[PDB]
RNA sequence: AUGGCCGAUGGGCCCCACAGGGUUACUGACGUCAGCCAAACUCCGAAUGCCGGUAAGUCCAAGAGUGCGGCAGUGAGACGGCG
RNA sequence: GUGUAAGUGCACAAGGGAGCUUGACUGCGAGACGGACAUGUCGAGCAGGGACGAAAGUCGGGACUAGUGAUCCGGCACCUCU
RNA sequence: GUUACGGCGGUCCAUAGCGGCAGGGAAACGCCCGGUCCCAUCCCGAACCCGGAAGCUAAGCCUGCCAGCGCCGAUGAUACUACCCAUCCGGGUGGAAAAGUAGGACACCGCCGAACAC
């Protein structure tokens, strides 16, 4: 299934971005780099 | 009764070059103040023109055929560099400042890259 | 030239275009007559309602 | 079994030849690329053609494709 | 889909091997000289209608359009002419 | 052949392959389409900070049209609100 | 200004295409030689890229001629149709196809560049 999951920042740790993914294709916690507004730069967003 | 069975390699090369030049002409076009620098490269020479597509003319042109750029004893890359400088300040004389580089369906490297940076360092920014 | 146009049939049951063409010509009742010059617009108007009017040439 | 149908999508040409338009005005609403964008005409995510500059819509053909262009009407 | 022609494929029959085979009242693929058909076919393709521009007409009137506000009724239609 | 129904398209590829990458962004948005209303749809362009590319440039998910549920009520994270 | 020349573009992108016959290498366009260098193959210097000019116009290229296959295509007529007559049949004014035919067609135009005389 592709459940709704949340990607939080690393520095301030706000659960900003959400999206779906297959829990069996990528059971490991996702890692992607996205734009964080308040910090104003591009940092990776980690799963919760 | 000597009929070759298939296409010659020259025909295949010409058709492929024309097709992949046309495929890149989708995004590249030249205007009056932003003309298109189209380069044609052969095994012995190289040619460049400044084309304004909306009307279909050539503001400036340069090539290796002319004897002035024939005189340099340098290698083909050197000839391309000289041709790039020549097209650069010919365009300077033509009132053209900014251009778009049409590579003519060839890979951007070797002689083509050589005269590309030759034109770039001569003041024609693109 | 000039055209002499008179209405001979009523507008009852006529389509919207025919009623509007009759009004555009400038006649409202039966036996009413108008005089209009000979131009393409007038020919189109009379062609629209030729079954409701009679066209004589003046002079 | 039958009886299921979809709502009409109101596709087609919105601005016809000679009509003057403003920037960003939708010209045609289409599914495929039946009309291809021309000069001063863009293509949307759903193949919708919209005007990139004010002018008069002009329908033309290019290399066998029917295209839609915008004629830059003369300023008074 | 044919005037359905040849023509695959399978089956029987004849040889008898059951391998190899051939004969059709057999079964008989697709195709095609030519003629066909199609709302869910189109290399074509009108007439009307529709969108816009323009020039006129009506213009002591259509008692015309559009916007806003007050007050509604209607939201079970019938027949006739065309598709 | 285009992930998937059909239609409209795509051979200039939207079809096939490879390299890097996360724009499957934040604040917006002139002008429009469609509509009883609520919905819905397209969008050039501006700023920030990025990806790819030599560059011009393209990128606010997927060739497009289906894959979805208003309001109330409640949960979680942040806020220089009370 | 001229050449059987090389490029970049066009045109409601075949009237241009395909096919046959006959030619040429001045500069060019190519085929060609080799992989030392930039670069490359999901294997291959075949392709891409790089260095050269021994040979060849046999091909690409373009030139001339063929309607051969394709392509374009009238006029007239007709189908159909708007309005109006017409008790059905049908008729009047206007618009007017598709197919077919006569025919056209072996492209045209623009801007630079080569070689030549000025």
């Amino acid at each position: 299934v592709r459940p709704k999951i949340t990607l939080a920042c690393e520095v301030c740790k706000h659960r900003n971005y959400i999206t779906k993914k297959n829990r069996r294709n990528d059971p490991d916690r996702l890692e992607i780099k996205k734009f964080c507004p308040n910090c104003g730069t591009h940092q990776p967003h980690k799963e919760s | 009764a000597h009929k070759p069975v298939g296409q010659n390699i020259s025909e295949v090369r010409r058709n492929a070059r024309l097709r992949r030049h046309a495929r890149l002409r989708k995004k590249v076009a030249g205007t009056a103040e932003v003309p298109r620098l189209v380069v044609n490269r052969s095994a012995r020479h190289i040619h460049v023109q400044l084309v304004n597509d909306l009307n279909g003319t050539t503001l400036a042109a340069a090539s290796s055929i002319e004897a002035d750029v024939r005189a340099i004893d340098g290698d083909k890359k050197a000839h391309s560099v000289r041709v790039g400088q020549l097209i650069a300040e010919r365009a300077k004389a033509a009132g053209v400042e900014t251009v778009v580089f049409d590579r003519g369906g060839y890979t951007y490297g070797g002689r083509i890259a050589a005269l590309a940076d030759a034109a770039r360092e001569a003041g024609l920014k693109f | 030239a000039e055209l002499k146009i008179t209405q001979v049939r009523s507008t009852i049951g006529a389509r919207w275009k025919q009623r509007e063409s009759l009004r555009t010509l400038g006649l409202k009742k039966i036996r009413q007559s108008v005089v209009r010059e000979d131009n393409a617009q007038t020919r189109g108007l009379i062609n629209t309602v030729h079954h409701l009017v009679e066209v004589e040439e003046v002079g | 079994r039958n009886g299921r149908d979809s709502a009409a999508q109101r596709l087609g040409v919105k601005r016809f030849g000679g009509q003057v338009v403003k920037a960003g005005e939708i010209l045609v609403r289409q599914r495929g690329t039946h009309f291809h964008p021309g000069v001063n005409v863009g293509r949307g995510g759903d193949d919708t053609l919209f005007a990139l500059a004010p002018g008069a819509v002009e329908f033309g053909a290019k290399r066998g494709r029917k295209t839609v262009n915008i004629v830059p009407v003369a300023r008074p």
